[PDB]
């Protein structure tokens, strides 16, 4: 069974990395600072994907059947979407955290100050926490209510285009899209030519990196529960569970993406390697 | 220059008296330093900590 | 020198209404907290009503609250007591007190000049005891002045919320001791402090004409602060 | 030549400093320390957190008490704290912005600041009024005023920028007698117990032991390379203690007029902004660039028990004077004090 | 709560005494310092003034407010102490104004004026306590640098100067680019300007430089340079 060696050492990997990328900023000072704050919010998430989301659908791809159980299911399913869009938001704000920075003579009514930041993610965080209430709301997708599947656990909205594609335009594809015009604004604005001819080159590999990244990453899942809110013929749970482990994946990506260009972070990472 | 005359007076005067200093021996200097530290080392609430009793900072 | 003078002092029949004002002038006034204490004619000295720094809190005793009314105006350094329907047991002139609270500061320490408002036609608190009323005094003589607690003022943190103040005949009271133990600015070295939990003692040696007077034991524990009855002290 | 011969014997003179201090060492302090028994693990915790300044702080220090505590921040203000509860007793606000210094006079009466203004400031803080105003501005250095201290109601000494240093009497606005000798730049300053003497280190490597009443340099200590800036005695007053930017301290001793002890991690490269003894005076507590601050054993000179709490610079420091605490107070605008 | 009276009252004041402290912070926060350099009695305090008329050994300190941000204008330097224990106070500086005088050409002491001073310039820009900040460029009073071009050239005192007897815009340039040059091999954005007393735009680039100068940082922070 290779597929249990390649995806647990996923998971594995992705909780130490972030783990250590947790224990670099919580442990060492000299990053007690304000956009560290943004990246221990995004370490986090990961984290809890990493943790409490990536075993779940090891069983499933181990087992043939969530064995665990109804309440088992209502909590993972609660607990992935919640990480994922708290993932997906605290990358936002890092992000319009970024375009404010490089727009801006300064975050000059005192925005920069470490509470407004930390006030950023607790809001950032609660609007993915509403994510709790649908999975345990039973009580507006009535049609599928009585319908339970081996298959899969059912995360009890899946043939409902509506919500699904309101939570698509809410969740990732307005995000993503504002994302690309924060990162193109900061890219028109680095442009000065007044170092010399080389910031240019720099800038764009460091924030097409970003954002390739994370577009490629987060499109084929979006894009294809999309698909199947009409698609019945699509064989949707094994494309899912692949689509869904690239969702996961930007998750164990994102503590060498972000973290790790912003102070270097190498006497750190050097020093505490060992947890 | 006169100037720099009178500052190596000055220099001079500085260190005769810095010459006539009835030298301590090292030795004899840290074994009074050491016995010092000796002698009132338990009043010391950074290295003999007061119990909680008697500690105004909790 | 610093300066309180009050005015307001109207003659009223009784239930009416009247208002107190104590204009301040030779401090910051916006630092200070104020109280007003009132004095009946043959009676000592009991408290009336606080208003801290920046009007913040607000107390009144339970003989009056939510009859009385107490105001501070910043910009013009001036301090409101307005009454409504008066009883004839307030005929009594009455004093606009400092007061600064922090560490080391000295509480009371100036007192206003006092006007007086003539009107004609409890319980879970500290009462303080005088053992005497008056001492007879020889001048050169050194004396004492007990007080008596019901609860014991000797707070948990060490400190011993009990004040001394003198009344020399015809003016405002001042603060002669301030916790027992300090006394206050302008205070000669005679007078001192002894004694501990519910038994207080002011101890004045070498005592002089001049210190003629009637002395006051202030708790200040608990905002219904409670005067005693002071012992009047007269020359022989 | 008379300049030439003046110089000559000042050479001579050296010699016979340096042959002196050469026989005299007939032992180091790390020979005869080894047979002691060593402190250790100690470690100390935050107690309290004092915030409500704005930009870094500068200088601190503990009046005579050991309860209040006076600080000055970049903020243009100083506070004065009460470090058992917390409470802003006093907020200071300044004439000019620019204070690197304070001190809380003995008395608990007067509370000195100064600065890049050149003026050292005396705020009066037992008042009639109830504010906090000053009694006196001490004008009269040229260059930027360090650090200042008290010896009593009146006398005041400060070490400024002219290189000098000086003895100031508050009541009269005047200063008294002058102490020359330096080079660079006083940058620190500090008192012995009995307040006979002083002494005080410069941006030249070295520090010089100034008596108040005789005005004249009683000795001259060398052995530094960068920049002395922190000085407090052990707490007998005939020992001495320097942090410079040579990631080191030295202990040097008021009797034997040489150097001591080093104490050093070659791994630090950064500087020493302040240093100061424990009661017991067994400890060497010093700050450091590198956001922490070590706890030395002052006598071994071995220990790295690191007062680890902040998010900047360590600038100042020091201990109460019944030694219950210390403090810390760093570029993060917080004063913690340690236990 | 187990605080007696006076303690509680403690804890009121020191609210208080919080309260004057947010409130000048609302201010405090928001303000930038910048530090004032300049030598020759070339009158760098003269231009603060102007700029403070224009639009609205001691320390004088000028606020400007641009934009809905305060500046604040330092000058100091009229001591001769040993600054680098002095200049402590400005070890994180948001930039580093320098006034030159461009009619010191050709004027001494002994020595013409401009070798002391971009000596000190060269001194200020290489300090390793100065190095995350920018270093701004004022050369002030031009118009007199065009009256002394019909009297004196350039060459009569630095002979590396090549151009027209009396080409003034290329006394200009290769003025600032003799001030440019003395950047040292570190990549440290000189910034420039020539000032007149008209020069009702010249403050506006004081803002602008500043501008770049944190969205420099803020590159160099996120590894974007
Ligand atoms: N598999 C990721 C679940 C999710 C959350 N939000 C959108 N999709």
């Amino acid at each position: 069974m290779p597929l249990v060696v390649v995806l647990s050492t996923i998971c594995l990997v992705t909780v130490g990395l972030n783990l250590l990328v947790l224990y670099a900023v919580r442990s060492e000072r000299k990053l007690h600072t304000v956009g560290n704050l943004y990246i221990v919010s995004l370490s986090v998430a990961d984290l809890i994907v990493g943790a409490v989301v990536m075993p779940m659908n090891i069983l499933y791809l181990l087992m043939s059947k969530w064995s665990l159980g109804r309440p088992l299911c209502l909590f993972w399913l609660s607990m992935d979407y919640v990480a994922s869009t708290a993932s997906i938001f605290s990358v936002f704000i890092l992000c319009i955290d970024r375009y404010r920075s490089v727009q801006q003579p300064l975050r000059y009514l005192k925005y920069r100050t470490k509470t407004r930041a930390s006030a950023t993610i607790l809001g950032a965080w609660f609007l993915s926490f509403l994510w709790v209430i649908p999975i345990l709301g039973w009580n507006h997708f009535m049609q599928q209510t009585s319908v339970r599947r081996e298959d899969k656990c059912e995360t009890d909205f899946y043939d409902v285009t509506w919500f699904k594609v309101m939570t698509a335009i809410i969740n990732f594809y307005l995000p993503t899209l504002l994302m690309l015009w924060f990162y193109a604004k900061i890219y028109k604005a680095v442009r000065q030519h007044c170092l010399h001819m080389n910031r240019e080159r720099k800038a764009a590999k460091q924030l097409g990196f970003i954002m390739a990244a994370f577009i490629l990453c987060w499109i084929p899942y979006f894009i294809f529960f999309m698909v199947i809110a009409f698609c019945k013929n699509c064989c949707n749970e094994h494309l899912h569970m692949f689509t869904i482990w690239l969702g996961y994946i930007n998750s164990t990506l994102n503590p060498l993406i972000y973290p790790l260009c912003n102070e270097n972070f190498k006497k750190t990472f050097k020093r505490i390697l060992h947890i | 220059n006169t100037a720099s005359i009178a500052q190596a007076r000055k220099l001079v005067e500085q260190l005769k008296m810095e010459a006539n200093i009835d030298r301590i021996k090292v030795s004899k200097a840290a074994a009074d330093l050491m016995a010092y530290c000796e002698a009132h080392a338990k009043e010391d609430p950074l290295l003999t900590p007061v119990p909680a009793s008697e500690n105004p900072f909790r | 020198d610093v300066q309180l003078v009050e005015s307001g002092g109207g003659l009223v029949q009784p239930g009416g209404s009247r208002k107190l004002s104590c204009s301040a002038s030779g401090f910051a006034f916006s630092s200070f907290g104020m109280h007003w204490v009132r004095q009946a004619p043959e009676k000592g000295l009991e408290w009336v009503a606080y208003i801290s720094s920046g009007s913040g809190t607000i107390y009144y005793a339970d003989t009056v609250k939510g009859r009385f009314t107490i105001s501070r105006d910043d910009p013009k350094n001036t301090l409101f007591l307005q009454m409504t329907s008066l009883r004839s047991e307030d005929t009594a002139m009455y004093y606009c007190v400092r007061s600064i609270y922090y560490y080391g500061s000295s509480p009371f320490d100036f007192w206003g000049q006092g006007t007086t408002l003539t009107v004609s036609s409890g319980g879970s608190d500290i009462v303080m005891t005088q053992a005497t009323s008056s001492v007879p005094v020889t001048p050169g003589e050194s004396v004492s002045i007990s007080c008596r607690s019901s609860k014991s003022l000797l707070h948990s943190n060490g400190n011993t919320y009990l004040y001394w103040f003198l009344q020399r005949p015809g003016q405002s009271p001042q603060l002669l001791i301030y916790r027992m133990s300090n006394l206050a600015s302008g205070v000669p070295d005679r007078f001192s402090g002894s004694g501990s939990g519910t038994a207080f003692t002011l101890t004045i040696s070498r005592l002089e004409a001049e210190d003629v007077g009637v002395y006051y034991c202030m708790q200040h524990l608990e905002y219904p602060l409670t005067f005693g009855a002071g012992t009047k002290l007269e020359l022989k | 030549s008379e300049l030439d011969q003046l110089r000559q014997e000042a050479e001579q003179l050296k010699n016979q400093i340096r042959d002196a201090r050469k026989a005299c060492a007939d032992a180091t302090l790390s020979q005869i320390t080894n047979n002691i028994d060593p402190v250790g693990r100690i470690q100390m915790r935050t107690r309290r957190t004092l915030r409500g300044h704005l930009a870094k702080i500068y200088a601190m220090h503990w009046g005579t008490d050991s309860r209040l505590l006076v600080s000055a921040s970049q903020d243009g203000k100083l506070i004065i704290w009460d470090s058992y509860t917390t409470n802003k007793v006093h907020a200071i606000p300044l004439r000019s912005s620019w204070v690197m210094t304070c001190a809380y006079a003995p008395s608990g009466n007067y509370v000195a600041c100064g600065g890049l203004d050149n003026i050292c400031s005396i705020y009066n803080l037992k008042t009639r009024e109830g504010n906090v105003r000053v009694s006196r501005e001490l004008a009269g250095h040229t260059g930027y005023l360090s650090c200042c201290r008290f010896l009593d109601d009146n006398q005041i000494v400060t070490s400024s920028g002219d290189t000098t240093c000086a003895l100031w009497d508050i009541e009269t606005g005047q200063q008294t007698t002058t102490f020359t000798g330096h080079t660079g730049d006083v940058m620190s300053l500090s008192l012995a117990p009995d307040t006979r003497l002083f002494v005080s280190g410069a941006c030249d490597a070295s520090a010089k032991l100034w008596d108040v009443r005789e005005g004249m340099c009683r000795q001259t200590f060398t052995g530094h390379e960068s920049d002395i800036n922190a000085i407090c005695f052990f707490p007998n007053g005939n020992a001495f203690a320097t942090g410079s930017d040579d990631a080191t301290c030295r202990l040097f001793d008021l009797r034997a007029d040489q150097e001591l002890m080093t104490y050093s991690h070659d791994n630090i490269i950064c500087g020493i902004t302040s240093v100061s003894f424990s009661k017991s005076g067994r400890l060497l507590l010093a700050g450091y660039d590198d956001f922490n601050c070590n706890v030395w054993d002052a006598l071994k000179a071995d220990r790295a028990g690191v007062l680890a709490g902040h998010d900047n610079r360590v600038s100042c420091l020091g201990v109460t004077d019944d030694g219950m605490a210390v403090a810390t107070g760093s570029w993060d605008s917080f004063l913690k004090i340690w236990n | 709560c187990t605080l007696s009276a006076e303690d509680k009252a403690a804890v009121e004041r020191s609210k208080m005494i919080d309260r004057n402290l947010r409130e000048d912070g609302e201010k405090a926060r928001r303000e930038l310092k910048l530090l004032l350099l300049g030598t020759g009695e070339s009158g760098k305090s003269t231009f603060i003034k102007q700029m403070r008329i224009i639009h609205g050994t001691g320390i004088i300190e000028y606020p400007f407010d641009l934009q809905s941000v305060i500046f604040r204008m330092v000058d100091v330097g009229g001591q001769r102490s040993e600054r680098r224990k002095w200049i402590h106070c400005f070890e994180n500086v948001t930039s580093i104004m320098f006034l030159v005088a461009l009619s010191e050409y050709d004027q001494v002491d002994n020595e013409n004026r401009m070798e002391e001073s971009k000596a000190l310039f060269r001194t200020i820009i290489t300090y390793p306590w100065f190095q995350n900040s920018s270093v701004i460029l004022f050369l002030n009073k031009k118009d007199l640098l065009e009256e002394k071009i019909m009297y004196s050239h350039l060459v009569d005192y630095f002979p590396e100067y090549d151009g027209p007897q009396r080409d003034a815009q290329a006394a200009r340039e290769f003025i600032l680019k003799m001030f440019v040059d003395l950047n040292p091999d570190s990549d440290k954005i000189l910034y420039s300007h020539f000032t007149c007393a008209t020069d009702t735009e010249n403050i506006r680039f004081v803002f602008a430089a500043v501008k770049d100068t944190i969205l420099q940082l803020n590159l160099k922070e996120y590894n974007l340079v």
